[PDB]
RNA sequence: GGUGGUGCAUGGUUGUCGUCAGCUCGUGUCGUGAGAUGUUGGGUUAAGUCCCGCAACGAGCGCAACCCUUAAGCUUAGUUG
RNA sequence: CGAAGGCGACUUUCUGGUCUGUAACUGACGCUGAUGUGCGAAAGCGUGGGGAUCAAACAGGAUUAGAUACCCUGGUAGUCCACGCCGUAAACGAUGAGUGCUAAGUGUUAGGGGGUUUCCGCCCCUUAGUGCUGCAGCUAACGCAUUAAGCACUCCGCCUGG
RNA sequence: UUGGGCGUAAAGCGCGCGUAGGCGGUUUUUUAAGUCUGAUGUGAAAGCCCACGGCUCAACCGUGGAGGGUCAUUGGAAACU
């Protein structure tokens, strides 16, 4: 089930020798609860387009983000142009704190035992992205011992 | 069969490609040595790499793959056109319209649109129209097979792609690393190998690189079909 | 917007007669009274949504053609709301006998059954999007391709008026041998009027 | 009863720019966005009127006659003309 | 070419310094660079050649609706240079200085390298550079990308609302 | 510091040269100084780890080690300084 989660709506104005426009954008983080996460946005007018181009947009995409269980296996953090995310693991019975953009990637992947500190710009855009663009730079332990060619119960 | 084996193929034009910097820089496996700026293939591995793409177009039509051919240049018109027929696949022959894959919900209606006023002037009740309108029914109708004669018969997705070369045709692998299509074309230098899969450093100035293997390569879709 | 009327535009083009009748002699007493038996026969429908008119003059037969949209009100039970107006016609001048009734089937596909149906839709001042979302959305659900309907004087209690339309397709409305009704009401809100200018297709 | 006042409460409603020919939408694509492509380069024209070539295709409004008529014809009835 | 302000008919004097090539040798003898010392463009404080030309200030004629303004010259120091400086410029490549590494093409300045040769010219290796286009990376984008604003190290200095 | 910038936003004097200062190429051997460990003493009373006791709950006071895992008395190890 592809989880849906709206961040706002929009109105953008193309001042001209005639008038402007009432163009209604909107942007949607789209993740599943698995791992497999993506996001989405478009230049629509249709508060339904504004979330099912974007659907239809976040599935373009949907990242694979690795997760060994329980929470996200290291302390990472993202990266995107002005902006950047963070994330310390931690305790399962604590309840989610995070924000907007950084909390979005975070919550429709279920893991739910995690920080967050937002750092970087206010612009959501970049924000998300490098809460996506750090999150897709995520790395398992059985796959990296495969890579760098050890066995995977050799790295403890 | 599989190979150009090695009489016809130092002595067709089969193991050129051209000039230094009207050269790729990542081309350099593909590189064997300067013939007055002309670089040869290593000319087992452009086999290796397409004698696998054969069992690929096989494998890949043993689930019904309509691997696409692309014939757009002015090499290309009577070399993957004359190709494809011998290989029953569906060609292409003019430009990238803008969307004819990326947006293939409005300008894959073309051949609909060739398939409908195709099925209006064919039976009656093409008559009544003002005969201004069947000029440009008519010029709707010569551009619209102009583009898109192969893909007449194909009304389905394209699973594979073969293109004649990104020089001229950059955005069909753009297309190939947009909807994930596996894509082998005769490219020459100055053509980037990285977004294609299965590349072939052809000079584009021999058909019999068109002919030796393209026509054969989806012949693995004929008899890759079984 | 400095322009005519749309309905205008084809009388005698495209359009046929509603007045198709022949009064040419001693044309002006016997046109007072069409018009003293009028200014009455829209005020008995109770916004009953009609169409428009067509009025007959043939030897002295006078006869009414009035549509009001929604029927059943004007018959009665097999003549007895029909001879309530038969009686006015026999009382108001000499004869004027024999009114009769239609109804019509795809209720919002006419132009002034909408026009004075999406004016008594603006009185209560409830939902002019949604009403008129349920009205456009489902009249190219009900064989339209163009209608254009506007939403013009004082909405939502301003001093200002705003006009609110809605319109897209192909809409050739300037051509001669096109049929093109257009018309106009006067809902007032005690502060100002809707003059109500509506556009459908098909 | 108001021509007593108030276009500026307003329905309208016309004239103007103005023969001015321009004006809008859906799918692509590209942009972090503010936003751009379909109306354009070549040749041909009285005006989104052409064809080639163009990342475009689809959808339009006005767009010419269509309506009335000049004149150039045929056909009808010869009617008081 | 000069660190920079800069450097222009030349012949010569005294030189600086650049650079290549062979790389012989000392065995890192280096970089920043607070202090300090210099240069320091133009104008200004003054001298002697200066008032030939130019020219602040001043003058004249009219235009223009408006003057002596845009037009014009005459003309003062200041100009030119030498003799004292002051310590200021968009002195900006708006990029502090030294070292490693990552797509190219393209001319050009000096030295070494040649193949043919040329009747002194064609093609090509290299060094140091002078330039022009142009990946990955970069930034907010411009634009940079071997004459980095890319990827790393060392030092100084500076900055944190107007 | 962790965890900021100096081309156009605020961040290179006009450039230098240079005194101090800081920081410096490459490859071997000594110390154990700096590094990092191990035997203890071992760091403060309300404040401070963990668990009880006293408070009617509690507000508010003691207990038991933890105990320093940072400092000293002590042994050492040389790549790197």
């Amino acid at each position: 089930e592809f989880e849906e989660r709206v961040v706002t709506i929009n109105r953008v104005a193309k001042v001209v020798k005639g008038g402007r426009r009432f163009r209604f954008t909107a942007l949607v983080v789209v993740g599943d609860k698995n791992g497999r996460v993506g996001f989405g946005t478009g230049k629509a007018q249709e508060v339904p387009e504004a979330i099912k181009k974007a659907v239809e947009a976040a599935k373009k995409d949907l990242v694979v983000v690795p997760r060994v269980e329980g929470t996200t296996p290291h302390t990472i953090t993202g990266r995107y142009g002005s902006g950047s995310v963070f994330m310390k693991p931690a305790a399962p019975g604590t309840g989610v704190i995070a924000g907007g953009p950084v909390r979005a990637v975070l919550e429709l992947a279920g893991i739910t035992d995690i920080l967050s500190k937002s750092l970087g710009s206010n612009t959501p855009i970049n924000m998300v992205r490098a809460t996506i663009d750090g999150l897709q730079n995520l790395k398992n332990a059985e796959d990296v011992a495969k890579l760098r060619g050890k066995t995977v119960e050799e790295l403890y | 069969m599989a190979v150009i084996s090695m009489k016809q193929l130092l002595e067709a034009g089969v193991h050129f490609g051209h000039q230094t910097r009207r050269w790729n820089p990542k081309m350099k496996k593909y590189i064997f040595t300067e013939r007055n700026g002309i670089y040869i293939i290593d000319l087992q591995k452009t086999v290796k790499k397409v004698d696998e793409a054969y069992n690929f177009l096989k494998q890949v039509s043993e689930d019904g793959g309509q691997v696409l051919f692309v014939g757009t240049k002015k090499q290309a018109q009577e070399s993957v056109k004359s190709e494809a027929e011998r290989a029953g696949q569906f060609y292409i022959n003019q430009r990238w319209l803008g969307g004819l894959l990326t947006n293939y919900k409005t300008i894959s209606k073309r051949i609909k649109r060739i398939s409908e006023i195709e099925k209006m002037e064919e039976d009656g009740l093409f008559e009544v129209l003002p005969k201004k309108e069947v000029v440009e029914l008519k010029k709707e109708y010569d551009r619209l097979i102009k583009f898109l004669g192969g893909i007449r018969d194909m009304k389905s997705m394209p699973q594979a792609l073969f293109v004649v070369d990104p020089r001229k045709e950059r955005n069909a692998i753009a297309e190939a690393r947009k909807l994930n299509i596996p894509i082998v074309g005769i490219v020459d230098t100055n053509c980037d190998p990285d977004e294609i899969d299965y590349v072939i450093p052809a000079n584009d100035d021999a058909i019999r690189a068109v002919k030796l293997l393209t026509a054969k390569m989806a012949d693995a879709i004929l008899e890759g079909q079984q | 917007g400095q322009k005519i009327n749309p309905i205008g535009l084809r009388v005698g083009i495209i359009r046929d007669w509603e007045a198709k009748w022949y009064a040419e002699k001693d044309f002006a007493s016997l046109l007072h009274e069409d018009l003293k038996i009028r200014k009455f026969i829209d005020n008995e429908l109770k916004e009953a949504s009609v169409s428009h008119v067509e009025i007959e003059r043939a030897a002295n037969r006078i006869n009414i053609a009035i549509h009001t949209g929604k029927p059943g009100m004007v018959i009665g039970k097999g003549g007895s709301e029909i001879e309530k107006l038969r009686n006015k016609l026999n009382a108001l001048t000499d004869k004027k006998v024999h009114i009769n009734v239609i109804e019509i089937k795809k209720v919002d596909l006419d132009a002034r059954l909408v026009a004075e149906n999406i004016a008594r839709q603006l009185e209560n001042r409830a939902s002019f999007r949604r009403v008129q979302k349920q009205a456009i959305t489902r009249a190219m659900k009900l064989g339209a391709k163009g209608i254009k309907t506007q939403v013009s004087g004082r909405l939502g209690g301003a001093d200002i008026a705003r006009a609110e339309q809605y319109s897209e397709g192909t809409v050739p409305l300037h051509t001669l041998r096109a049929d093109i009704d257009y018309a106009h009401a006067e809902a007032d809100t005690t502060y100002g009027k809707l003059g109500v200018k509506v556009w459908i297709y098909r």
